[PDB]
């Protein structure tokens, strides 16, 4: 079957400490409003 | 050949004898119209000095939800001077620009529609060679 | 004194200019994606460069807004002219053209005077907001409302008046007393029409009139024209074609030869931005004082010296032309 | 369920404590490519190049 | 590859005791320094250990021998300005500290 | 634009001081300083320029402030719609705002 997962899995790019700030990063992520499929 | 500026444009065929025309392959830019986000989410997108019968090919057409060109087929397009707009409709009344978009052409967002400015209301004053207003 | 004469002249002002815009990696690195590569590394000129542009681009609309809309109404001419004698042909609209203007704007639209390179390198031009249709519109509407009503439809409501009391009235606010006007109609009248006839026939005769904006055109021709020759240049590589240098050597010296060619044409760059905004700060101040001479000589009359016209002022009427205004005083 | 990952553009919201309490795409439509050009997270009236 | 984690193999020197409140030039792991050393309200989370600004400067820093959370601020700096009359009238001066 | 490389191979002047010998250490500061400088130029022109606008708004404003407050001004438009009586200064951080 299919099953949508919408905001998941994203996970902390480094090991910075960033304190309020908004960002741009280059990485390999989740699409969001993505099916997943279910077994 | 070359033209005035350096460029050349003009190749003749090395095997069978004729002269061809070489033009520059289409670019342009994309342009986005939105109400602001406090009040509402829908959007709408202008290409630049294009025929909008070759925009599924101009980008890729590749994305989960298209840049709301939604696959960029169905209803809503309309020919200006300033290229193709897909996303609003078309309207035969006039009222007061809010967002312009060139050569005469404002868009609102009452969905989002797409008018001609009006300058003004019309006024016509009586005028004789013996009258007067105080 | 013992006499007088009825006298007209011309003025002539700049408003705006043409909107062009220019794509930074096009102009510069063409379509090869190591030369953007490359660029990466140099910081964010480009997105300076185009926000200057736009911010340019902007403001010729602006301008032209400031100058032709002073009034919120359209008003309308009547069918039956019996001015008193007073013969406003030549600057009125002409219902037998699909133009809809007046000869004297004829005459102007005819008298003022690569392509594909701009077309290739990344150089567009940008249309204007107001077609020329509207601004005719706008002046046909001052000209109707100054012609019916006066300076009171510039302070309020208009109200009517017969156009022999508004002359009469504009005497008295130059120290002349009403009965001078009543006992000599006729002959000022017909000096009036003779100056008109004799300002369009010397128009029409010589071309050294409209050589303001002509100045306008040429130089932003001759900047771009400057730009464009630029991309046939060395500055330092064994050539000038991005393909000969990938084509002929290994990737290390390929990039020093590049870099040469970055550098130059940013700099090229960097020169034109600056001349264009240089240019636009003085465009800008002319179309500040048109402004204030279509409010202080059109809708009243006016007391400076040598402010509206040459002598003792009475009235002025506006004329639209190619990226500019003309004043009839 | 499985999932699978592909390379992104993303901009992330941090706060004082450090944690990633809001995430927004960047090739989702046009107004995340707008948010992205534009580095905030509301936008305002008007018509923007991207 | 050079220092992106924390390090693994280390060239031989002499390790040396810690101090606060001082403008000092440091040597961590290799990462020279300037600055003064103080104490951040703020705990770094389990797995930071840098900190960094917009200008991409090093912030604060954790201990290689011990677990701490201090910062990192270069010692003050600022201008310097003169008051004078014409030289031609007298010879006394006054300064001003900015800020 | 202090983050950028310039073609260096970082852009942290202690790491080059800390890896390598005067020589190459001397082409790489050339090149990041080359670079800085010319931002530096970039950014002062860009305010020259904007200074010079400000001091024409400012000196339309002292002439409006010359004119109006003190005085009846026959003007079309300067002062107000209409006919002109009065008018009144207000203080508004970085300007002013009047009442006609
Ligand atoms: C003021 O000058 C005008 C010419 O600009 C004079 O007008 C002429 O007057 C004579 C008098 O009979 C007429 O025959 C002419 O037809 C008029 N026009 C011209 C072009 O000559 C006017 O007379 C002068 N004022 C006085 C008081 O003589
Ligand atoms: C107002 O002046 C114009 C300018 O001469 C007059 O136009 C002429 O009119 C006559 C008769 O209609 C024509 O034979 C000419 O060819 C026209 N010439 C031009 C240049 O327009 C017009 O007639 C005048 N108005 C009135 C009511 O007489
Ligand atoms: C999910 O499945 C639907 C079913 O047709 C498909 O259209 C869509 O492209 C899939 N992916 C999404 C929604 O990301």
């Amino acid at each position: 079957a299919y099953t949508n997962s919408f905001t998941r899995g994203v996970y902390y790019p480094d090991k910075v400490f960033r304190s309020s700030v908004l960002h741009s990063t280059q990485d390999l992520f989740l699409p969001f409003f993505s099916n997943v499929t279910w077994f | 050949g070359r033209d005035i500026a350096d460029t050349t444009d003009a190749v003749r065929d090395p095997q069978t004898l004729e002269i061809l025309d070489i033009t520059p392959c289409s670019f342009g830019g994309v342009s986005v119209i939105t109400p602001g986000t406090n009040t509402s989410n829908q959007v709408a997108v202008l290409y630049q000095d294009v025929n909008c019968t070759e925009v599924p090919v101009a980008i890729h057409a590749d994305q989960l939800t298209p840049t709301w060109r939604v696959y960029s087929t169905g209803s809503n397009v309309f020919q200006t001077r300033a290229g193709c707009l897909i996303g609003a409709e078309h309207v035969n009344n006039s009222y007061e620009c809010d967002i312009p978009i060139g050569a005469g052409i404002c868009a609102s967002y009452q969905s989002i529609i797409a008018y001609t400015m009006s300058l003004g209301a019309e006024n016509s004053v009586a005028y004789s060679n013996n009258s007067i207003a105080i | 004194p013992t006499n007088f004469t009825i006298s007209v002249t011309t003025e002539i002002l700049p408003v705006s200019m043409t909107k062009t815009s220019v794509d930074c990696t096009m102009y510069i690195c063409g379509d090869s994606t190591e030369c953007s590569n490359l660029l990466l590394q140099y910081g964010s000129f480009c997105t300076q460069l185009n926000r200057a542009l736009t911010g340019i681009a902007v403001e010729q609309d602006k301008n032209t807004q400031e100058v032709f809309a002073q009034v919120k109404q359209i008003y309308k001419t009547p069918p039956i002219k019996d001015f008193g004698g007073f013969n406003f042909s030549q600057i009125l609209p002409d219902p037998s053209k699909p133009s809809k203007r007046s000869p004297i704007e004829d005459l102007l639209f005819n008298k003022v005077t690569l392509i594909c390179a701009q077309k290739f390198n990344g150089l567009t031009v940008l249309p204007p907001l107001l077609t020329d249709e509207m601004i005719a519109q706008y002046t046909s509407a001052l000209l109707a409302g100054t012609i019916t009503s006066g300076w009171t439809f510039g302070a309020g409501p208009a109200l009517q008046i017969p156009f022999p009391m508004q002359m009469a009235y504009r005497f008295n606010g130059i120290g002349v007393t009403q009965n001078v006007l009543y006992e000599n109609q006729k002959l000022i009248a017909n000096q009036f029409n003779s100056a008109i006839g004799k300002i369009q026939d010397s128009l029409s005769s010589t071309p050294s009139a409209l050589g303001k904006l002509q100045d306008v055109v040429n130089q932003n021709a001759q900047a771009l024209n400057t730009l464009v020759k630029q991309l046939s240049s060395n500055f330092g590589a064994i050539s000038s074609v991005l393909n000969d240098i990938l084509s002929r050597l290994d990737p290390p010296e390929a990039e020093v030869q590049i870099d040469r060619l970055i550098t130059g044409r940013l700099q090229s760059l960097q020169t034109y931005v600056t001349q264009q905004l240089i240019r636009a700060a003085e465009i800008r101040a002319s179309a500040n004082l048109a402004a204030t001479k279509m409010s202080e000589c059109v809708l009243g009359q006016s007391k400076r010296v040598d402010f509206c016209g040459k002598g003792y002022h009475l009235m002025s009427f506006p004329q639209s032309a190619p990226h500019g205004v003309v004043f009839l005083h | 369920y499985v999932g699978y990952l592909q390379p992104r553009t993303f901009l992330l919201k941090y706060n004082e404590n450090g944690t990633i309490t809001d995430a927004v795409d960047c090739a989702l439509d046009p107004l995340s490519e707008t948010k992205c050009t534009l580095k905030s997270f509301t936008v305002e009236k008007g018509i923007y190049q991207t | 590859e050079l220092l992106h984690a924390p390090a693994t193999v280390c060239g031989p020197k002499k390790s040396t005791n810690l101090v606060k409140n001082k403008c000092v030039n440091f040597n961590f792991n290799g990462l020279t320094g300037t600055g003064v050393l103080t104490e951040s309200n703020k705990k770094f989370l389990p797995f930071q250990q840098f900190g960094r600004d917009i200008a991409d400067t090093t912030d604060a820093v954790r201990d290689p021998q011990t677990l701490e959370i201090l910062d990192i601020t270069p010692c003050s700096f600022g201008g310097v300005s003169v008051i004078t009359p014409g030289t031609n009238t007298s010879n006394q001066v006054a300064v001003l500290y900015q800020d």
